[PDB]
C-alpha cells in the first residue's frame, strides 16, 4: 500500500523559510522520480519541483533560486525547502510519485504554507439581527489572524440551516467571517440564540447573544 | 509550453447524465502523454486515465478517455453522486508539465431563487468605528448572482466583499453573503441603504433596503 504522508506546513511571515517533509511507505524514494505539486488556494494545480531517481532535480520558474528538493533514503524522506516566501507560495502542498517519467499517480495527504505578515489578533464578534415565516440572523467574526475558527450555535444544540461563509482576506491582512442560520421567527421572542466563536490561534472564545431589533 | 484549454468551465448535470470535458492543446501531444485526474473538494488529486484512453487501477468503467493530436475527450458515462468535483488534464509529452485550468461538474438542481436578507451595522460595531452591512442570499442555484451595494441609489463598488458556501450535500444549493464594510462617518452622511441582487431565478431584480436608525 503506497501511502505518503505530509508534514512541516504552517503560518510564517514574508521572506521565511520552511521545510515540508514527506514520508513514503510502500516504495522507494531513491528509485523513483519524486515531485512537489502545490495548489494555489481557488486556483488549479502547477508542478514545483521533481527529483529524479540518479539525483537530477528540475524546479519551475515560479520556484527557481528560492526552492530545494531533497530525497532522504535512509528513512525515505522527500523534502521540500522553501525560502524567500511571499504571498503568492500560500498554498496546499502535495508530494507525488512519478510512474511512467510523467504520471502524477500516488498523491499524499497535502500540507498547507500559509504565507502572511500580519500579528495574531482575536475576533470581534458583532450580531446580525433579524427583521414572516422564516427568520434569518447571524454573527460577523471580524478582524481575526490567522485561520482557522469554529463557530456552533445554542453550544452546538442548533445544527439545522447554519450556514458558515469561508473567511475573506480582507484589505488590513485580517480575516472575516459570517455566521447566519435562519430558524421559525415566532421563536425569536420566546428562544435564546448564542453564537459561540472559538479562535484557537489567539485562544480567544466569544459568545455572543443574538436577540431581535426594531 | 503547450497550452492545455479544458471545456466548459463549469459543467452542470445531474447524476445519472453523462458528462463529456474537452481538453484542447496548443500543440500535438502524442496519444499516450494525456492524463485525467480528479480532485475533490479538500482532498488530493486522483489519477484516474493514462494515454488518454486507458484506465487507472481501482477507477471504474465509467471514467472513459479518447482523443488524439491536441483534441481530447473525457467521457463520465454515467454520473455518480461521488464523481462531481473538479477535473484536470495534463500533458506529460514535452518537458513542461502544464495541467488544465480545470473543469467543475456539479449536481444541477432546479434554478432557485436565492432568500434576500439585509443586516445593517449594530451598536457595538457602530461605536467601533466602523460600519459593515451585511446581505444574504440563501439556498440559490446555480453560484453565479450579482450583488449591487446602492448608497441613496448611488452605486457603490470596490468596497464590498463576497464569499460564497460550499455547495450544500443535500439541496445542492448556495449561499452568498456580501459584506460593504465602510466608516462611521460615512455610514451616517446616507440614510437609504440597498442591496440589488440579479440571479437568473429572480425574474426581476430584488431590492431588499433599509432606513439608517429605523
Amino acid at each position: 500500500e503506497v501511502q505518503l504522508v505530509e508534514s512541516g506546513g504552517g503560518l510564517i511571515q514574508p521572506g521565511g523559510s520552511l521545510r515540508l517533509s514527506c514520508a513514503a511507505s510502500g516504495f522507494t524514494v531513491s528509485s523513483n522520480y519524486m515531485s512537489w505539486v502545490r495548489q494555489a488556494p481557488g486556483k488549479g494545480l502547477e508542478w514545483v519541483s521533481v527529483i529524479y531517481s540518479g539525483g537530477s532535480t528540475f524546479y519551475a520558474d515560479s520556484v527557481k533560486g528560492r526552492f530545494t528538493i531533497s530525497r532522504d533514503n535512509s528513512k525515505n524522506t522527500l523534502y521540500l525547502q522553501m525560502n524567500s516566501l511571499r504571498a503568492e507560495d500560500t498554498a496546499v502542498y502535495y508530494c507525488a510519485r512519478d510512474l511512467g517519467t510523467g504520471l502524477f499517480d500516488y498523491w499524499g495527504q497535502g500540507t498547507l504554507v500559509t504565507v502572511s505578515s500580519a500579528s495574531t489578533k482575536g475576533p470581534s464578534v458583532f450580531p446580525l439581527a433579524p427583521s414572516g415565516g422564516t427568520a434569518a440572523l447571524g454573527c460577523l467574526v471580524k478582524d481575526y489572524f490567522p485561520e482557522p475558527v469554529t463557530v456552533s450555535w445554542n453550544s452546538g444544540a442548533l445544527t439545522s440551516g447554519v450556514h458558515t461563509f469561508p473567511a475573506v482576506l480582507q484589505s488590513s491582512g485580517l480575516y472575516s467571517l459570517s455566521s447566519v442560520v435562519t430558524v421559525p421567527s415566532s421563536s425569536l421572542g420566546t428562544q435564546t440564540y448564542i453564537c459561540n466563536v472559538n479562535h484557537k490561534p489567539s485562544n480567544t472564545k466569544v459568545d455572543k447573544k443574538v436577540e431581535p431589533k426594531s | 509550453e503547450i497550452v492545455l484549454t479544458q471545456s466548459p468551465g463549469t459543467l452542470s448535470l445531474s447524476p445519472g447524465e453523462r458528462a463529456t470535458l474537452s481538453c484542447r492543446a496548443s500543440q500535438s501531444v502524442s496519444s499516450s502523454y494525456l492524463a485525467w485526474y480528479q480532485q475533490k473538494p479538500g482532498q488530493a488529486p486522483r489519477l484516474l486515465i493514462y494515454g488518454a484512453s486507458s484506465r487507472a487501477t481501482g477507477i471504474p468503467d465509467r471514467f472513459s478517455g479518447s482523443g488524439s493530436g491536441t483534441d481530447f475527450t473525457l467521457t463520465i458515462s454515467r454520473l455518480e453522486p461521488e464523481d462531481f468535483a473538479v477535473y484536470y488534464c495534463q500533458q506529460y509529452g514535452s518537458s513542461p508539465r502544464t495541467f488544465g485550468q480545470g473543469t467543475k461538474v456539479e449536481i444541477k438542481r432546479t434554478v432557485a431563487a436565492p432568500s434576500v436578507f439585509i443586516f445593517p451595522p449594530s451598536d457595538e460595531q457602530l461605536k467601533s468605528g466602523t460600519a459593515s452591512v451585511v446581505c444574504l442570499l440563501n439556498n440559490f442555484y446555480p453560484r453565479e448572482a450579482k450583488v449591487q451595494w446602492k448608497v441613496d441609489n448611488a452605486l457603490q463598488s470596490g468596497n464590498s466583499q463576497e464569499s460564497v458556501t460550499e455547495q450544500d450535500s443535500k439541496d445542492s444549493t448556495y449561499s452568498l453573503s456580501s459584506t460593504l464594510t465602510l466608516s462611521k462617518a460615512d455610514y451616517e452622511k446616507h440614510k437609504v441603504y440597498a442591496c440589488e441582487v440579479t440571479h437568473q431565478g429572480l425574474s426581476s431584480p430584488v431590492t431588499k433596503s433599509f432606513n439608517r436608525g429605523e
